[PDB]
């Protein structure tokens, strides 16, 4: 019953987050500012302090600025805040990014370090040198003269846990991690969707070191095929904007991109090129040694009988994925609970593998033929 | 559980700390004058009349307003076809308004210079030479063209396999252009409102016309509706109008005049026929996969920064790369350094590159690069 | 209403004159609410299912 | 993609047209055989039974190829007629040259080489017929064989090709006993396997065709059981099921 | 495997029972959860139960031999007699050589060379006598360092240059001295010490001691280089150099006190003040008396200027110091009398705990420290001194009660005595620093913010600490800006490039430049080495005091 202490820790943390004016100067600004303030674009700057401000209603009247903290921050395209009635610039421009971009930023990673992953050690080495190592020890890259690889693609069959490597990177990253699916750019309006790709990157540059994960990239960029029927996907325009951000004039500053696809052949050649994906990581279906580590990790936090033979299940059946191993472990526990045994027998594991692998039918008469 | 208790105790201590912690003349006289000061909404004049001027102005979406000039204004200063500010309460042009800058178009102009020399681009002397006389020599020395009475092409299309160097050359031209360089954001041209983007393209040319001799880089031309299926569904109708507006402004009824257009496309076939037609873009400078002399030069430029033994043979490494784009050759150099970092050797050796050459080309699923077939030797 | 109570993507009520936060209003959901189909739960059939 | 020509090889080294033909054999009447000590047997399902059809022809899926050999055909009807003729021709051609009945494995290898050739040459489609061979030869004794459209062949103590082959093979593997088949027991195994594989209820005599090859007095005596002989075997299987009742 | 054995831990009855039945498993249950119990005593379990575990762990380990692991419990126990019994077992089996060489660093504040003679009665190979004394701790360091790299003026290069402008000219030479293991700092330049002035001149002369961490004969060579120095600042630094010559000397230390030592405000007396800290560098703890007699008249003199008393307090905090729980040091006993003597002199209030608190450090329950604190209570500057002593007196273990007590007192709006309390929080916890993040932005105390950067304390080099210093790199207060580079230096012990470039850009003032040099000064867990952070509680010290503050040294 140590769970109560853990539950208390979670509740206390929420309370801490919940618990996270000048005598005359502030009161004067409070009087100056309207109870409702409307934020609008700045179109023109005039030295008299009366500067044209664009608004949804398009009233662009030159309006005086009296900002106590600072009025030197005014810039073209800045979103100024104006009084609802007078429309004068109230003060320092509002500085918040679009709401859809805010959702991507991730502050908490549920998984821990690379320890949960087993047998993808070569894959771990590549992700670390591209992502974790340059930040931890920048001097090595400068001495070599190499500029650190900034882009990685993880391509593998279903259930090889490409996402698990990404979750592990989130657990130990100085860089802010923005997690965006490739299928999250379906903006119906013409435009907007390519602009959203620009928005994600501008935020990444604002947060300085940043890691971008784009799971299921197949949806955003595939083939770059012609309009054909004339429906015109506009997705190709969205992919072209991403292609521009990764290496299309200017620079990407310090932003690293991790992308994951079940199928890499479909992805258009331009996106999967050096300069957009300098390093490519391949997740193969687990073999035998990799399977042993995964089977141990999944069964590490469960009751295990001496009778169970982990090696027998791994060697007898070949083709099961890392996810399939976890499913066998969950199914085996349920099989034991049916007999009301918390402890898991070897028999339970044998029954479990059969139930999980019933949808996987492969091969035709290619037996006698060769 | 005791260790978990220690963290819970730490959280409780933080909670106690938070609760225990709990237990310019502009804002002065100027505000009193500022609140009375009235507003003047911007509007655009279209006409003027004799005697009482009765200038009629469209606000921007409201109505044609027959507004008389304000008492404290000069009638000559107010002009037909001039932006003006009209007070709503007094219904008169209190002060004239300066012409709209249209900043988003101004933003696309490069302004800054990318720090890449033509020297860094390698293995494409012919492609560089073709760009030089449509971009630098006609502008820098127009006299030579005039002597033969030959006009410059005034248009260039860079097309090639991805990673060839088309954009790298373009940034190099920007470094030494000595004339306005206008990189165009393809997504910006597409806009929510119908033909709103087409209005921007007119502005793009207008800005180009105001500056004397400027080069406009339409990178990713495919983004700017570079196709004209124009099917009955007309899903791309708004973009198709934007593309046609670019084509007419580019050429026909007086063309660029002093504007040189550089357009770069990974897929040239997709581009619409009217844009491909010359006059709009006279030159067709296709970039090509580098030859062995080019492959050695790209390796040498990329590896000059890296610390390596002086005896390495780039010619062997380039030969081992049968058909490699410049980006892949750069990928070999960076990968070779990464192998040396893995073994912690500060100075890399020829072997490191060979391992990288296998990794960058053969290890990738090229299939042709990796040989299991005895077939040919 | 506390500032803490306010959250992103929450449908609050803005006062007619001063746009003040009058109250927090729930049911901030798109047409997918009809798809829930939780209401009018289907006729009980666990016994009616056969072999 | 890599279909059409038997000649094209898929990037995974797979001849799809040959594979498609081997899969196609499934849409055919069930044919099964048991090696049987002191005998050998071939059993087939007579599909497409109708009141008007005469069935005057002796047999329909069972064809003798020699004095001491026979085959059952499952596949495209026209291709079967072509192959049966060639198999009959090869058998007599060997007798003419060597004056001895062709060894059973050789007749099978020869047709299989012809079937194999069709796959290697562009112009023709791979044969859609698979067949089972029953015969006695002095060199290796009673034998049973299977041929595939791919041209591969094998010798099986028991095997099935048409319709639900996997169901018969699973039933045969458990029921069959090595060295104890004893012909009459093998006939019973066939009737029981046939009942399971055929969706037909009661396994009526018209639906089943049984051919048994035995060596009597030094001479092979291939015989196709008459309907009355087939009926008694069916009644015995039904009676055995009645004995199984209550105990099961 | 001891999973259900830990259940009987609460009854200590468990300690005696655990030794009674522990036989088959050399480690296993003895390690793991029982070792985790030792780790938990460091993490959550209270100090009195922790002391009982240390004896229990020693008892199980003694059956399994392995004297060095038993020694680690004994140093944590802080019981010299128990440690001596283990030393007799470690002397019995000769690894004994590693045990002694590591012992000089491993030994707690209980003894410095006292541990060297703890098992000396047998003497035998004379291991520990030389191994646990400064004789073997740094004798192979110079050859071992030579194999890895060659010491030189590389950090004096332009990338590592700390600039001049007088204030940073002294800092630049001292920063080069930190790189000095490396013995040419005085040789570098012509009269580099002459370029150094006042407090900086003391630092350059001190660099002779820094130049040789070990070697009495080499240090005498340093003494000849600046023998009978003409300027008082050179003379004071040379006496300090005699102190820094060795972790322990037994030779130069006796003359260093004898030289000068006027015992009243005077030139010779101020010149001796350097030697007083240098003799302090030799030892640490609470209750030793080997060289106490030499330093006894210095605090007894109680000169009105804090300079004699403060160096004497620093000296006593690290001179006559051995036993745990604090002690009645004859000078510390009269230090309280000197503290009672001065109603004013706020410098005394900060400096007196440098000795009293250091004695009260390396303590367990510290009830004796509380009794000394009752004598200390009086006027508010003395009350602040009492708080600083109490902060050092806190156990420094898993107990959160002491931390919560400082936290509640710190929350009070007046923080004059609570300035160092935030630093004390770090001293107590050395395991899971979940509570290490401090909501300094929520705190409105300028003083609280000033010590906030120091509150992170010494670190291996983790980036999280660097990020906090960078965020607070340019706070409005100069003191706030000054603290972040010293704190960055503590973590330093990019890797260092990002701080050097950022500090230079943000700085541009002389004040800003010097703090930046201090972070680059350190560009390239021991009970005895728990001395420098305590030695610089307030970076509020003026530039002359900061030059005196350069004396801090101990970590490898
Ligand atoms: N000839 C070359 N010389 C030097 N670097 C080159 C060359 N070709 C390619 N590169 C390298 O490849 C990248 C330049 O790619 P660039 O900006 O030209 O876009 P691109 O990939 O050719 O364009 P697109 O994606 O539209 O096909 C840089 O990393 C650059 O160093």
């Amino acid at each position: 019953l140590e769970r109560i202490k853990d539950y208390l820790l979670m509740e206390e943390e929420f309370i801490r987050n919940q618990e996270q004016k000048q005598e005359e100067e502030r009161s004067k600004v409070d009087d100056l500012r309207g109870t409702p303030m409307s934020v609008g674009t700045l179109e023109e700057i005039i030295d008299d302090n009366h500067a044209i401000v664009s608004t949804s209603v398009g009233s662009e009247h030159y309006v005086s600025i009296l900002s106590f903290v600072d009025k030197d921050l005014l810039e073209p395209g800045c979103s100024v805040l104006l009084n609802h009635k007078v429309h004068a610039v109230i003060g320092v421009l509002m500085d918040d990014t679009d709401p859809l971009v805010t959702v991507m930023k991730v502050e908490k990673a549920p998984q821990e370090t690379y320890a949960d992953i087993g047998g993808l050690d070569n894959q771990i080495q590549e992700i670390k040198e591209s992502v974790e190592l340059p930040l931890t020890h920048p001097e090595y890259y400068e001495e070599m003269g190499i500029k650190p690889p900034k882009g990685v693609i993880l391509y593998g069959p279903p259930g090889t846990g490409k996402t698990l490597l990404a979750k592990a990177v989130a657990n130990q990253t100085s860089a802010t991690f923005l997690r965006v699916v490739g299928s999250e750019l379906i903006q119906k309006y013409l435009g907007d969707g390519p602009k959203l790709v620009r928005e994600l990157f501008r935020v990444a540059e604002e947060h300085a070191p940043s890691i971008v994960f784009i799971d299921e990239i197949d949806a955003i960029g595939t083939k770059r095929y012609d309009s054909n029927s004339g429906g015109e996907r506009e997705i190709q325009r969205t992919m072209l904007e991403l292609l521009n951000q990764l290496d299309g004039f200017d620079s990407r500053g310090d932003v690293k991109v991790i992308m994951a696809t079940n199928r890499i052949e479909t992805l258009d050649p331009a996106l999967i090129r050096p300069g957009r994906i300098d390093r490519k990581i391949e997740f193969p279906l687990p073999d035998e040694k990799t399977k042993k580590r995964i089977f141990q990790i999944h069964t590490s936090r469960m009751t295990l009988a001496d009778d169970v033979t982990l090696d027998d299940l791994i060697m007898a059946k070949d083709d099961l994925s890392g996810a399939d191993i976890k499913a066998i472990c969950t199914e085996a526990g349920l099989m034991a609970l049916r007999e009301r045994r918390m402890k898991v027998t070897n028999e339970d594991f044998k029954k479990s593998k059969e139930n999980v692998l019933y949808k996987k039918q492969e091969g035709t008469p290619e037996g006698l033929y060769l | 559980d005791d260790i978990q208790q220690l963290l819970k105790k730490i959280n409780e201590l933080t909670g106690i700390k938070e609760s225990d912690t709990g237990l310019l003349a502009a804002d002065k006289q100027t505000l009193q004058s500022e609140q009375p000061l009235q507003v003047a909404r911007c509007t655009k004049i279209i006409n003027a009349d004799s005697e009482d001027p009765k200038y009629i102005i469209n606000v921007k979406q409201f109505a044609k307003f027959v507004v008389d000039l304000s008492d404290q204004v000069a009638p000559t200063d107010i002009e037909e076809g001039m932006r003006v500010g009209v007070d709503r309460n007094k219904y008169q042009i209190h002060i004239p308004l300066p012409p709209k800058i249209d900043p988003t178009v101004t933003m696309m102009q490069v302004e800054e210079k990318p720090d890449v020399t033509y020297s860094d681009v390698g293995g494409c002397k012919e492609q560089i030479e073709k760009l030089r006389e449509v971009v630098e020599t006609p502008l820098l020395h127009p006299e030579r063209f005039v002597n033969l009475g030959i006009e410059p092409p005034k248009g260039v299309l860079l097309f090639g396999p991805p990673g060839t160097g088309k954009t790298l050359c373009a940034r190099a031209v920007a470094n030494r252009t000595d004339a306005c360089f206008i990189r165009v954001i393809g997504s910006e041209l597409v806009q929510k409102y119908v033909g709103e983007g087409a209005r921007m393209v007119r502005e793009l040319f207008e800005m180009a016309r105001t500056k004397k001799a400027c080069l406009i880089f339409f990178d990713e031309i495919d983004a700017i509706g570079g196709a004209r299926f124009d099917d009955g569904a007309g899903g791309d109708n708004e973009v198709q109008r934007t593309m046609l507006e670019l084509i007419n402004q580019l050429d026909g009824f007086d063309p660029r005049g002093n504007i040189k257009v550089l357009m770069a496309t990974n897929r040239p076939d997709t581009l619409d026929p009217a844009l491909m037609r010359p006059g709009r873009l006279d030159r067709k400078i296709e970039f090509s996969l580098p030859d062995l002399e080019g492959r050695t030069h790209i390796f040498k430029i990329h590896a000059r920064s890296m610390s390596v033994e002086r005896d390495i043979r780039f010619e062997l490494l380039a030969r081992l790369c049968p058909n490699s784009t410049g980006a892949e050759i750069r990928s070999v150099c960076t990968e070779a350094g990464m192998f040396a970092i893995r073994a912690r050797r500060k100075i890399a050796t020829e072997k490191d590159f060979l391992e990288a050459v296998n990794k960058v080309i053969k290890s990738y699923a090229k299939f042709s690069a990796t040989p299991r077939y005895m077939t040919y030797n | 209403i506390d500032i803490n109570d306010v959250t992103p993507n929450c449908r609050v009520a803005l006062r007619n004159d001063s746009y003040t936060l009058h109250k927090i209003l729930p049911n901030k959901v798109d047409p997918l609410v009809s798809l829930m189909m939780v209401e009018k739960v289907p006729d009980s059939t666990y016994e009616m299912i056969g072999g | 993609r890599y279909d059409s020509r038997t000649t094209i090889f898929s990037p995974e080294g797979r001849l799809y047209q040959v594979e498609y033909a081997m899969e196609a054999i499934g849409h055919a009447g069930t044919c099964l055989g048991i090696l049987a000590n002191d005998g050998v047997l071939l059993a087939a399902e007579r599909r497409n039974i109708h009141k008007l059809l005469d069935e005057v022809f002796f047999s329909e899926k069972i064809y003798k190829l020699n004095e001491d050999m026979a085959c059952s055909v499952a596949g495209i009807t026209s291709d079967a007629n072509v192959l049966t003729n060639e198999l009959r021709l090869i058998a007599q051609r060997y007798l003419l040259q060597y004056q001895e009945p062709i060894p059973c494995e050789q007749l099978v290898t020869a047709l299989c080489d012809i079937k194999q050739a069709y796959t290697q040459f562009g112009g023709k489609r791979p044969f859609g017929v698979s067949l089972l061979y029953i015969g006695w030869d002095k060199h290796y004794g009673f034998q049973l064989y299977q041929s595939d459209p791919s041209g591969n062949y094998g010798g099986w103590k028991a095997t099935c090709i048409g319709n639900n082959s996997a169901a018969a093979v699973s039933m045969l593997k458990q029921d069959y006993k090595e060295g104890e088949m004893t012909l009459k027991s093998a006939l019973a195994l066939a009737i029981k396997v046939l009942n399971k594989t055929m969706d037909v209820s009661k396994l009526s005599a018209e639906k089943v065709e049984i051919a048994t090859l035995t060596r009597e007095n030094g001479k092979t005596v291939i015989r196709v059981l008459k309907q009355k002989e087939v009926e008694q075997l069916i009644k015995k299987h039904e009676e055995e099921e009645a004995k199984a009742e209550r105990e099961k | 495997p001891l999973l259900t054995l830990v259940k009987e831990i609460v009854p200590l009855l468990m300690e005696i029972e655990q030794v009674d039945m522990l036989e088959k498993d050399i480690d296993e249950n003895a390690y793991a959860k029982v070792c985790l119990y030792l780790t938990s005593c460091v993490n959550y379990v209270p100090e009195p139960e922790n002391s009982a575990l240390l004896r229990c762990a020693l008892g199980v380990f003694r059956k399994f031999s392995r004297f060095p692991e038993a020694l680690r419990l004994a140093l944590m126990l802080n019981d010299m007699e128990l440690v001596e019994d283990i030393f007799t077992s470690c002397k019995d089996v000769v690894m004994l050589g590693r045990h002694g060489v590591f012992l000089e660093l491993s030994e707690d504040v209980e003894e410095y060379e006292d541990l060297t003679e703890i098992m000396s009665n047998v003497q035998l190979n004379s291991n520990f006598l030389a191994l646990a004394r400064e004789l073997d701790i740094m004798e192979p360091k110079v050859p071992d360092d030579i194999y890895k790299t060659h010491l030189e003026n590389n950090r004096f290069g332009g990338s590592g240059s700390q600039v001049d402008s007088a204030r940073m000219n002294l800092a630049s030479s001292f920063v080069n001295g930190f790189v000095n293991q490396d013995k040419l700092l005085t040789d570098d330049g012509n009269k580099w010490l002459y370029k150094n002035k006042d407090h900086g001149m003391l630092s350059a002369a001190a660099s002779l001691g820094m130049i040789l961490l070990w070697d009495v004969d080499g240090g005498l060579t340093q003494i000849d280089k600046y023998l009978y120095s003409s300027e008082d600042y050179i003379k004071s630094g040379a006496l300090l150099a005699c102190g820094i010559v060795n972790s322990g000397v037994r030779n130069e230390c006796d003359p260093a006190l004898a030289l000068l030592s006027d015992y009243v405000l005077h030139n010779s007396n101020t010149m001796r003040l350097g030697s007083i800290f240098g003799l302090g560098l030799a030892y640490a703890g609470s209750n030793r008396e080997d060289v106490l007699t030499l330093l006894l008249p210095v605090m007894g003199d109680s000169k009105s200027s804090m300079e004699v008393a403060g160096v004497t307090a620093l000296a006593c905090g690290m001179i006559a110091v051995g036993s745990c729980n604090g002690d009645v040091t004859s000078t510390i006993l009269q230090t309280i009398m000197e503290k009672s003597e001065t109603e004013l002199k706020d410098t005394y209030a900060r400096w007196l705990p440098l000795g009293l608190g250091l004695n009260h450090l390396g303590k367990g329950e510290a009830i004796e420290a509380i009794l000394a604190a009752l004598e200390v209570v009086s006027e508010p500057f003395r009350s602040f001194a009492n708080t600083l002593v109490d902060v050092c007196a806190y156990a420094g273990s898993g107990n959160v009660l002491k931390v919560q007590q400082l936290l509640h007192i710190c929350s009070e709006h007046f923080d004059s005595k609570e300035k160092e309390e935030d630093k004390d929080k770090k001293e107590k916890k050395d395991k899971d620093k979940k509570e290490a993040p401090a909501d300094m932005g929520a705190h409105q105390g300028v003083a609280v913010l000033g010590i906030a950067l120091i509150a992170m304390g010494e670190e291996i080099g983790a980036e999280m600490a660097l990020r906090t210093f960078g965020h607070l790199l340019r706070y409005g207060e100069p003191t706030l800006r000054r603290a972040v580079p010293l704190a960055l230096a503590l973590i330093s012990v990019s890797h260092d490039a990002d701080p050097e470039v950022s500090y230079n850009s943000i700085f541009a003032a002389r004040l800003a430049a010097m703090l930046r040099q201090l972070a680059q000064y350190h560009a390239k867990k021991g009970t005895l080495t728990l001395c420098p952070y305590h030695s610089d509680r307030q970076l509020m010290s003026q530039v002359a005091v900061a030059g005196l503050l350069t004396v801090l040294v101990s970590f490898l």
